[PDB]
């Protein structure tokens, strides 16, 4: 039974190597995870740096429209 | 063993299922802020477009 | 021979997921790489209008003391003139004293 | 059997949050463009904030001595005056 027996040594090959690929994946999928937190940690960061960036605008907006009341009391 | 074996990249196959289903919560969440983040800076792009005509025309009032 | 045409046939597929799962792990990658890249991009931004806001705010505080210098040295040169034409009135009354 | 569905169900998984990760990068690949623009006018705004500073701390020292000089100039002229109205005042 040579036959069947080379037909079920590459039937218990396929057995492994499935297993394998399916420990890769697990960890493909744990990195993409983690990695996917990381940037939604960063934009949360970056999302109050420009929520300042915001207030910034607004300060200088009020302040030119000082700026300029004074200048007009400049001529 | 190899009943086992396939009971077993079986079982973690399951988990690779699951968190496949955080990482699509969290892409969707991803976009929605981008969304949210692209809107911010198109305004403030505005705002400091304001505030550039604000000081070039001061600044040259002075002279 | 049956139960290895259902084998090939899942191994087959289990791989089809596999490549598949990379093409979504570098989707995440190449996420946190161009997020973390934009990033300092931001601290120059929030930098330079940190120190706009400073310069403006200086600025505004300089002007708004230049009305009040000026508003002073106009009151000056009001007393001034008031003494001058006194000093006119007084010049006046001795050539007006023969 | 169930282990073909699991399959059809995972993989479709995947190719939905594939689906999704591509428009993300097409939002990110755009908040490159809006960061970058913003960044400039960051620049050229530290610049003429900095440039109008200055031209503000300038105002203020021409018209501080601008003060100063009428305080003094007052200072002599009501020296003037009082001499006069001590002369003509002390017996
Ligand atoms: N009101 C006076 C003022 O705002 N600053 C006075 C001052 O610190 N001047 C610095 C200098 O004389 O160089
Ligand atoms: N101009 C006001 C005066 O009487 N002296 C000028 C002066 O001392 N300036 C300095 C300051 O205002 O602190």
């Amino acid at each position: 039974r040579n036959e069947l027996e080379e037909m079920q040594r590459r039937a218990d090959q396929l057995a492994d190597e499935s297993l394998e690929s399916t420990r890769r994946m697990l960890q493909l999928v744990e990195e993409s995870k983690d990695a996917g937190i990381r940037t939604l940690v960063m934009l949360d960061e970056q999302g109050e740096q420009l929520d300042r960036v915001e207030e910034g605008m607004n300060h200088i907006n009020q302040d030119m429209k000082e700026a300029e009341k004074n200048l007009k009391d400049l001529g | 063993s190899h009943m086992a074996r396939e009971n077993e990249m079986d079982e973690n196959l399951e988990q690779v299922s699951g968190i496949i289903g955080n990482l699509r919560h969290m892409a969707l969440d991803m976009g929605n802020e981008i969304d949210t983040q692209n809107r911010q800076i198109d305004r403030i792009m505005e705002k400091a477009d304001s505030n550039k005509t604000r000081i070039d025309e001061a600044n040259q009032r002075a002279t | 021979k049956q139960a290895l045409s259902e084998i090939e046939t899942r191994h087959s597929e289990i791989i089809k997921l596999e490549n598949s799962i990379r093409e979504l792990h570098d989707m995440f990658m190449d996420m946190a790489m161009l997020v973390e890249s934009q990033g300092e991009m931001i601290d120059r931004i929030e930098y330079n209008v940190e120190h706009a806001v400073d310069y403006v705010e200086r600025a505004v505080s300089d002007t708004k003391k230049a009305v009040k210098y000026q508003s002073k040295a106009r009151r000056k040169k009001i007393m001034i003139i008031i003494c001058c034409v006194i000093l006119g009135i007084i010049i006046a009354s001795t050539i007006g004293g023969i | 059997g169930s282990h073909m569905r699991r399959l059809q169900q995972t993989q479709a998984q995947v190719d939905e949050v594939v689906d999704i990760m591509r428009v993300n990068v097409d939002k990110v690949l755009e908040r490159d463009q809006k960061l970058s623009e913003l960044d400039d006018r960051a620049d050229a705004l530290q610049a003429g904030a900095s440039q109008f500073e200055t031209s503000a701390a300038k105002l203020k020292r021409k018209y501080w001595w601008k003060n100063l000089k009428m305080m003094i100039i007052l200072g002599v002229i009501c020296a003037i005056i009082l001499i006069i109205i001590i002369v003509y005042f002390s017996t």
